[PDB]
């Protein structure tokens, strides 16, 4: 049982750690989007209605 | 009535293998079929899934739909309108019987 | 007195004795060809005056 | 182990019919090779 | 949907050209990379639905119902492998084939856009499952469940089969999309009475709904595992799934016709909660446990409202993580001792403590403790239904303090007391066991914080 | 029987129903009924026993009785029309007679009791024979007088075939009563729908082809005649208890079997005409088909029988007969079902 | 090509290879009778083919490489074990005589064949048809049951209606008494533990229903153990039959090819000896005979057709 919960603690900080490092520098030197009113005669690209970093990253990739 | 095997003796994987983790008799493969497991299962699936979930963009425009109904609240009191109108459809669009 | 009897009852038991009735009916037959030809003449008497499949 | 059919429950599919009734009692399995002694 | 069935088609040539000793990591492997993938259908959009193309379409309904549905595979594999170690390596092959055609068969199912596609392989199911349970169980009487499994199905679905068939004919279609804008309301008459029938009665037998529910627990009890799991997880839900779309075409009649489904289920919760506390068999009782829960689902879904179609949709699959761990809670007994008899084997939080804390987690989600979603789409159901009839909420209220009192039993009953004596062969849990229970409790534990993506469609 | 007389003989019944499916002319199609029945008998004949005298001599008198009536049907149509042509018949009396006939010849109930007999009587490839090829010139000249057929007379047939069909298969313990009981019960399906789309019937009986040579096929591959005598193909050779289950499964008309393909379309046509109760009750009593499939899949495929000691010399050796084609025909008979569209090449 | 109807209208006829000396020659006898030695003596002298008498290991030496088998893949089939034993609970009597009973058809099928295809004569050490006399022995002396033998009965029946008889059937006559010295004089522990009861058995059925129901049918040669020295007595004795009765004079070619379709192909000649009959002795459970067949796909070349086998050396798969 001992092993197991040490396996278990192991394997999820092995990319929760990585993770919480990553979601921390985005938050610090990337920052969060402003909001603004679209420009006249300008066609957003449809991730750029999205405001955090890592949402506009996951609608432009894979959306 | 027949030729028939008798029944086997159970199994217990610790005798031979004390580390098993239960997965295969041979302990190199047994290793490696916990591994996936947990790589798998926990580091990626569990640990990205859960931050890929948390990070969806506006999931079914629920926070689009508020920046709406700001905008429209603050619109339809700055000129008197009422907030909301019984009617969904403009009546004069409608033809109704006899 | 209701899930391991009379659902079980009322529907999957009794039909399946409904249908193993039946099978006995259609195939216990003798394998005599006088009885199987003399069943075609009633077969086609009956089509006519009964049925008139002649019209 | 896992349950597999033994003598008693193949010998269920081995009969003339699978339902006996009174009227089949004397049916007989045929020949094996089809071929009926003269 | 080509993105997620051609990569579970590719399982099994994986599982056929893989080294002798590597059929177990392989196909579990890259079944969880599968799983992975399927979270990238979670781009939904608040008023369209995602619609692929001509054949597939994902809503935020089958969303959900997919990635349990990918998720299960590599669990169901987990909990499969020791108990087939003695079987032969062609067997072995082929057992994993079954898990992976019925993975292909469920994900197509919950994504086709037309419903005699629906159809099809909402029938296609039935074969790898009678054959997993005829072919893989133990004893003798799973051939016989074998056969109520199969009879029941074909039953209501053949009679489906011709209301779908006659539907197309006078609509012209039997495209979703295209039924939710040419639907026309059904007008009282003995013909519309029995095409509500027809359209509702297949699926109401896999609920189950009370009175035909028998077959259930004849298939758990005679199922092998990775049966019982994607039984009581995924099958199950394909009614409740069939219900929520084909109820759009049965409006208004459904305001009537619903009333004997109701009463059936309001008072067969109730039964079967209640029979849940003599159960001595310990699949029997957790099978049992999926009637009660199921009968929700179905007042749920026929009641009609957005409060009830996001509950039913919680339920389903709160339901499915939280019945699949129990069996394998169960199971992981019945490796060691080999018997289902719930007292035969006391007091084991003495010998497994770990496994114990797996057992009380799965008791409390399924006796629904605030705020798992087991909660959540319980009380949605019963906010519901309340406002659908005050009254109601005396049978529901009732059938929480029965569902408390035998989850609880269960839990009671193995793992506490006196271990028995006799009994010695009780080995330290695995860290395969160990982690079959927690890639169940940990998603649905985690599924609280964002409650929303299981919701469904009406969120 | 020399082999060049055994050829002769079997072009003579293949020549025999091409007459009748090339004839425009109705003496021309009585001919063709004739040569075939006279080629027939001797491949019954064959093993010289008296089960296959018996199965000879009642298949004897049942198609020259039919071909009687063919006859009478005919010449009455003569009477009332002045002409021969292959067609619609002229006379209600004519048609009852011909439809009748043509029953008879297809072994639909109730004139159903010499097929099982029959079946069981002669060799597994003279049966492959009776039940499959033999079934096409009755056929093909229902596909052209259906516009004159008595809806009732033919529908009647049709459910006490589905039906006597059905259920005598579930007392059958003979492998070769069981074809023919099935037999019985699909050339039900097939004429059910005949008045309603005639493609359809063709579509059922190419498929019912198919899966009974599949089947008889695989039984012939181990020389299997009883239900015991097939439990033990899994000690023998494990891949045939796959193909005879699948199948199976198929003939029981399963989802996403090929044998669901002919059900499925049938449902389809007979709903067009606003016919629901018909198809409803078809589909439920071909469940009793699938009950006794299933049970065959149990001993054959789905459990492991009691073997005997002498099985262990029969896996030193292989398998020398020929199995002809049997590899196409196990795939079509289940793996069809997404080139369904494909039937309209039929029409 | 393979033998078959095609080779059989290209020109291929049984009576074409067939002359005088096709003959089917079975020497029978008791046991430690001397028979052995004279039906090598018959073979040589008539240039026959010798088929020495089929045992336990008889169809492992026809099949793969031609050497015996583990016992496992036998059925566990002892004679040791039936001097040893003979009313052993586990039926070991009877499972051995049905096995017996199959080598013996499955030996009759390869020497019919071996006539048929190329002409020349063989000679066999007992047949299908003087097997049962140890059959009879058994059970008069109570090693087997009135079952087992109700068994025998069904399988010989479906079985020897197919085949032709022997044309000629050899007979060496030695009295139980100077069968139990010869044995004693051999010195075969195992064998020693024969008695007389058992011999005088195999003597009265061999006599009493043998060779008098081969002799409407054959040629029979009885000889004693004296006369049977003289091998050219014999041989000459042989030279100067008949041959004016059973069955091979109605043969044709055409019945002739029918016969030659069914020995070759061995199969369809074993078939009817795993007849389903559940009787104890011969009925193997599902996990046993599971089991062993799993061994046997795993000996050496047996795991595919022959010449499909790359662990033995075979070639060019990829192409065949
Ligand atoms: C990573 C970054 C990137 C993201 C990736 C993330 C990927 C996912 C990974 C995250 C999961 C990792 C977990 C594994 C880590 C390794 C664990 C380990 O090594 O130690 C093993 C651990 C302890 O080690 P051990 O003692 O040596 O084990 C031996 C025994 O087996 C031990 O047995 P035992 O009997 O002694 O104990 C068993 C059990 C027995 O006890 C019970 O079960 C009683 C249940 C009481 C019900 C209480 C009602 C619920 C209250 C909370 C509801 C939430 C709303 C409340 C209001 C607002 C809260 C803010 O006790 C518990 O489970 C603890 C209960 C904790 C919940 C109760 C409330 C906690 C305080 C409130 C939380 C506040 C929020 C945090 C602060 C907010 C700011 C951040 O034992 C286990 O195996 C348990 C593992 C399961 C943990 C469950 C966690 C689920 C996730 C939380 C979801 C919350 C949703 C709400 C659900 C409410 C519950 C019903
Ligand atoms: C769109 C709807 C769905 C698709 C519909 C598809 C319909 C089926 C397509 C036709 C399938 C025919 C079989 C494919 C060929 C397989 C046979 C093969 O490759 O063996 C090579 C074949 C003999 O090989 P084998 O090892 O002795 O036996 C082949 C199988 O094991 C034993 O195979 P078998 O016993 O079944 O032999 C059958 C064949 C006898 O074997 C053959 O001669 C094969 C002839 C295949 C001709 C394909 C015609 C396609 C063109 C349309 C006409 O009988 C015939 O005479 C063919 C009619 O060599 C040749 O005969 C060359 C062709 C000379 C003529
Ligand atoms: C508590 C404090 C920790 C921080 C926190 O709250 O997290 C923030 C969030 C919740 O709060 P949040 O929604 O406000 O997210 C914060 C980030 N922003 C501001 C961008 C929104 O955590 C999560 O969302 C985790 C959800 C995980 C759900 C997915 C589980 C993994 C899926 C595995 C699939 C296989 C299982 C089967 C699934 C069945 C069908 C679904
Ligand atoms: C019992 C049989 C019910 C008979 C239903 C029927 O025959 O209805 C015929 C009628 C067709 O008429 P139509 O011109 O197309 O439209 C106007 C409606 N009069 O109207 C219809 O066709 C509507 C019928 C839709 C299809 C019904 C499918 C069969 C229903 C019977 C089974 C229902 C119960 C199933 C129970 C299974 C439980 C295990
Ligand atoms: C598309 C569907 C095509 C179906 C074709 C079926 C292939 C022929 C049947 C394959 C059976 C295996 C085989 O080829 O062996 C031939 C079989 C041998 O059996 P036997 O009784 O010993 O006959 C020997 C003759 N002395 O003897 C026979 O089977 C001869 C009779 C077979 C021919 C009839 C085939 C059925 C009719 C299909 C009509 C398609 C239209
Ligand atoms: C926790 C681990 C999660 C792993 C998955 C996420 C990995 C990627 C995370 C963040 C990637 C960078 O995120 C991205 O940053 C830039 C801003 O710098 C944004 O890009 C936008 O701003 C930049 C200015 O920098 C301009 O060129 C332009 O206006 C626009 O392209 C994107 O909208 C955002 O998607
Ligand atoms: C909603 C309608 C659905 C229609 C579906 C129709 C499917 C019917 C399938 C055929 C059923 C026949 O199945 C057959 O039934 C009978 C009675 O139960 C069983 O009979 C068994 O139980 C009875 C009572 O103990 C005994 O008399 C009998 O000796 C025994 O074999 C047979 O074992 C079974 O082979
Ligand atoms: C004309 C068109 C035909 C298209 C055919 C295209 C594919 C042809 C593949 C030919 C090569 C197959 O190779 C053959 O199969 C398997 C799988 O590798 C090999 O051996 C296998 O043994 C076991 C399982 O069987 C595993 O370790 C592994 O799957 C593999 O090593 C065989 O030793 C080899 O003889
Ligand atoms: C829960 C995590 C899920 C893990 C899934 C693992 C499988 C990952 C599959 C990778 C898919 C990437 O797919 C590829 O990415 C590029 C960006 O780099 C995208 O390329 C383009 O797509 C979008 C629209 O689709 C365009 O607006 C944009 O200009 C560009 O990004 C495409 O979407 C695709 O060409
Ligand atoms: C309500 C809609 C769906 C209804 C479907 C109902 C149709 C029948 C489904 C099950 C068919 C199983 O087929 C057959 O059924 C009967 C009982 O039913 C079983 O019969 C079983 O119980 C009987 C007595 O109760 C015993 O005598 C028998 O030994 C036992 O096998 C057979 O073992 C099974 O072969
Ligand atoms: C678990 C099983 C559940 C079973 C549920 C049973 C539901 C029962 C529904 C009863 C209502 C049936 O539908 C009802 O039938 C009657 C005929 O009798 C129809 O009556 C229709 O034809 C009659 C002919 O006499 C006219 O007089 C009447 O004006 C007209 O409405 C109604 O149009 C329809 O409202
Ligand atoms: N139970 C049984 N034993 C048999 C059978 N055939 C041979 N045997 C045994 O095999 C052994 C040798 O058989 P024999 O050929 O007759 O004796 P031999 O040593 O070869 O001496 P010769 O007769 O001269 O050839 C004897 O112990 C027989 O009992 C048989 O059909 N059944
Ligand atoms: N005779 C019937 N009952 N039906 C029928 N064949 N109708 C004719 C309609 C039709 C359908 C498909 C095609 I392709 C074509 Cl050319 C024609
Ligand atoms: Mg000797």
């Amino acid at each position: 049982d001992k092993r197991f919960l040490k396996l278990l603690r192991f394997y999820i900080l092995l990319t929760g750690i990585p993770v919480a490092i990553g979601i921390t520098l985005i938050n610090v030197f990337i920052g969060e989007a402003e909001l603004a009113e679209i420009p006249e005669g300008y066609v957003p690209e449809h991730w750029e209605y999205f405001k955090h970093p890592i949402s506009r990253w996951i609608a432009r990739t894979f959306f | 009535r027949w030729q028939e095997d008798p029944e086997p003796e159970d199994e217990n994987l610790y005798e031979k293998n004390p580390d098993s983790h239960g997965y295969d008799k041979d302990p190199a493969v047994d290793i490696w079929n916990m591994r996936v497991v947990f790589f798998f299962g926990f580091s990626i699936v569990l640990v990205l899934g859960s931050t890929f979930v948390a990070y969806l963009p506006d999931y079914r425009m629920q926070e689009w739909a508020r920046r709406e109904a700001e905008r429209l609240v603050k619109y339809r009191e700055a000129h008197g309108l009422p907030i909301m109108e019984s009617n969904c459809f403009d009546p004069s669009k409608i033809q109704l019987p006899e | 007195l209701l899930d391991l009897i009379w659902l079980e009852a009322i529907l999957p038991k009794t039909i399946s004795l409904a249908q193993m009735k039946a099978s006995t009916l259609v195939t216990n037959q003798k394998g005599l060809i006088k009885l199987y030809f003399l069943s075609f003449l009633i077969t086609i008497l009956i089509s006519m005056i009964l049925f008139n499949f002649h019209e | 182990r896992q349950w597999q059919p033994d003598v008693e429950w193949a010998e269920q599919y081995g009969g003339a019919v699978m339902y006996p009734t009174k009227e089949t009692a004397h049916w007989k399995p045929p020949p094996w090779n089809d071929v009926d002694p003269p | 949907m080509l993105k997620y069935i051609i990569p579970t088609i590719m399982l099994m040539p994986l599982t056929w050209l893989s080294k002798n000793n590597m059929i177990w990591v392989n196909s579990t492997a890259h079944s969880l990379l599968i799983s992975f993938t399927s979270l990238l259908l979670m781009n939904q959009f608040g008023d369209n639905s995602l619609n692929f193309s001509l054949l597939f379409f994902s809503d935020s309904l089958s969303t959900p119902l997919l990635i349990l549905t990918m998720w299960l595979l590599p669990l169901m594999l987990m909990a499969s492998q020791h108990h087939l170690s003695k079987e032969n390596l062609t067997r072995k092959k082929l057992f994993i084939t079954m898990l992976i055609s019925l993975q292909l068969f469920l994900i197509m199912t919950f994504t086709a856009m037309e419903l005699i596609l629906f159809y099809i392989l909402f029938e296609a199911t039935l074969v790898p499952t009678l054959i997993i349970i005829t072919r893989w169980g133990n004893q003798t009487e799973r051939l016989n469940a074998g056969l109520y499994f199969l009879f029941y199905t074909l039953a209501g679905s053949l009679p489906l089969l011709v209301a779908l068939i006659y539907i197309q004919n006078t609509v012209g279609s039997l495209n979703f999309l295209m039924l939710q804008y040419w639907v026309q309301p059904v007008h009282n008459s003995w013909s519309n009475v029995f095409m509500w029938l027809a359209c509702m009665m297949a699926f109401m037998v896999k609920m189950p709904l009370y009175g035909l529910h028998l077959w259930l627990p004849k298939a758990h009890v005679e199922a092998p595992i990775a049966g019982s799991m994607v039984l009581a997880a995924v099958l199950l839900k394909l009614g409740g799934y069939g219900m929520l779309r084909i109820t759009l075409i049965l409006n208004p009649m459904t305001d009537f016709m619903a009333y004997p489904f109701i009463m059936l289920s309001l008072w067969g919760m109730i039964m079967t909660s209640s029979i849940c506390l003599r159960q001595t068999d310990l699949k029997s009782l957790i099978a049992y446990s999926s009637v009660s829960h199921m009968a929700l689902v179905i007042v749920a879904i026929l009641i009609q409202t957005p409060w009830s179609y996001m509950g039913a949709t919680a339920l389903m699959i709160a339901h499915g993580l939280t019945s699949s761990m129990l069996f394998c809670l169960a199971n992981s007994n019945y490796e060691r001792i080999h018997s289902r008899t719930m007292i035969l084997a006391r007091g084991l939080q003495t010998l497994l403590p770990l496994m114990a804390t797996w057992w009380l987690l799965a008791s409390l989600t399924n006796l629904a403790l605030p705020p798992t979603i087991n909660l959540i789409g319980e009380l949605f159901v019963v906010m519901s239904t309340f406002s659908w009839s005050n009254i109601t909420i005396i049978l529901m209220g009732v059938n929480m303090v029965i569902t408390a009192l035998y989850s609880l039993y269960m839990l009671i009953m193995t793992q506490r007391g006196k271990y028995t004596y006799h009994i010695n062969n009780i080995s330290p849990s695995f860290t395969r066991e160990n982690a079959l229970m927690s890639l169940h409790i940990l998603p649905l534990l985690l599924l609280t914080l964002n409650p929303k993506i299981i919701l469904g469609p009406l969120y | 029987m020399n082999p060049i007389i055994f050829i002769i003989i079997l072009l003579t019944i293949m020549l025999g129903t091409i007459i009748v499916m090339i004839s425009s002319h109705w003496l021309l199609v009585w001919i063709g009924f004739e040569m075939n029945m006279l080629a027939i008998i001797p491949i019954m004949m064959k093993n010289h026993n008296p089960r296959a005298t018996e199965a000879s001599t009642k298949y004897f008198l049942t198609q020259s009785t039919a071909s009687m009536l063919l006859m009478m049907a005919v010449i009455i149509n003569l009477m009332f029309s002045g002409q021969w042509t292959v067609m619609k018949l002229f006379n209600p009396m004519a048609s009852m007679l011909m439809t009748m006939a043509l029953a008879m010849k297809l072994g639909m109930a109730p004139f159903h009791f010499w097929v099982p007999e029959v079946t069981q009587g002669i060799p597994l490839s003279s049966g492959l024979i009776l039940l499959t090829w033999q079934k096409l010139a009755p056929m093909s000249v229902l596909y052209q007088i259906f516009p004159s057929i008595n809806l009732n007379l033919i529908l009647t047939l049709s459910v006490l075939s589905i039906l006597i069909g059905g259920w005598g298969g579930l007392n059958q313990t003979q492998l070769r009563k069981i074809m023919a009981y099935s037999s019985i019960a699909h050339m039900g399906w097939m004429t059910a729908v005949l008045p309603y789309n005639p493609t359809m019937t063709l579509l059922n009986l190419i498929i019912y082809i198919i899966m009974t040579s599949t089947m008889f096929t695989m039984f012939m591959a181990n020389s299997t005649t009883t239900t015991l005598s097939l439990s033990h193909t899994w000690n023998k050779t494990p891949i045939m208890t796959v193909l005879i289950l699948a199948t199976l499964l198929s003939m029981g008309g399963l989802p996403p079997l090929s044998g669901f393909m002919p059900k499925w379309m049938i449902i389809q046509e007979m709903t067009k005409n606003n016919s629901i109760i018909l198809p409803t009750f078809m589909a439920i009593t071909a469940l009793l088909n699938l009950y006794f499939y299933m049970r065959l899949t149990y001993s054959t495929t789905l459990t492991m029988f009691p073997s005997t000691n002498n099985m262990k010399m029969k896996w030193q050796f292989p398998l020398m007969k020929k199995m002809t084609f049997l590899p196409t025909m196990v795939v079509l008979s289940t793996m069809m079902l997404p080139l369904t569209p494909m039937l309209s090449v039929l029409e | 090509l393979q033998y078959g109807p095609l080779a059989y209208i290209l020109g291929e006829k049984a009576t074409k290879k067939m002359t005088e000396k096709s003959k089917l020659i079975t020497v029978d006898g008791n046991i430690c009778s001397g028979k052995s030695k004279l039906a090598k003596e018959i073979a040589e002298k008539l240039g026959l083919k010798h088929f020495p008498e089929a045992g336990i290991h008889y169809v492992d030496s026809t099949t793969g490489d031609g050497k015996p088998l583990p016992v496992q893949f036998s059925g566990n089939c002892s004679l040791e074990k039936f001097y040893d034993d003979p009313k052993s609970n586990d039926g070991n009597s009877y499972r051995l005589q049905a096995w017996l009973y199959a080598s013996r058809l499955l030996q009759y099928a390869d020497a019919l064949e071996h006539l048929l295809s190329t002409g020349q004569g063989v000679v066999l050490e007992r047949s299908i048809y003087s097997d049962f006399v140890f059959l009879e022995a058994m059970y008069r002396q109570g090693f087997i049951r009135k079952q087992c033998v109700d068994h025998y009965n069904q399988v010989k029946k479906v079985t020897i209606c197919e085949y032709l008889p022997p044309h000629v059937v050899v007979y060496v006559d030695v009295p139980v008494p100077e069968v139990q010295s010869r044995i004693q004089k051999k010195g075969n522990p195992h064998e020693m533990k024969i008695t007389s009861a058992y011999l005088q058995d195999i003597e009265n059925a061999y006599k009493g229903t043998f060779l008098p129901e081969m002799s409407e049918k054959c040629e029979v040669l009885q000889y004693s153990a004296w006369e049977a020295q003289d091998a050219e007595k014999v041989v000459e004795d042989i030279e100067y039959l008949k041959y004016d009765k059973g069955p091979w004079l109605d043969q044709n070619d055409r019945k002739l090819h029918k016969l030659r379709m069914l020995v070759q192909d061995k199969l369809e000649v074993l078939n009817y000896t795993s007849i389903p009959v559940f009787l104890p002795e011969v009925t193997v459970g599902a996990h046993q005979s599971d089991q062993v067949f799993q061994e046997f796909t795993e000996l050496p070349g047996r795991k595919y057709r022959a010449g499909y086998n790359e662990d033995v050396g075979d070639k060019w798969i990829w192409l065949k």
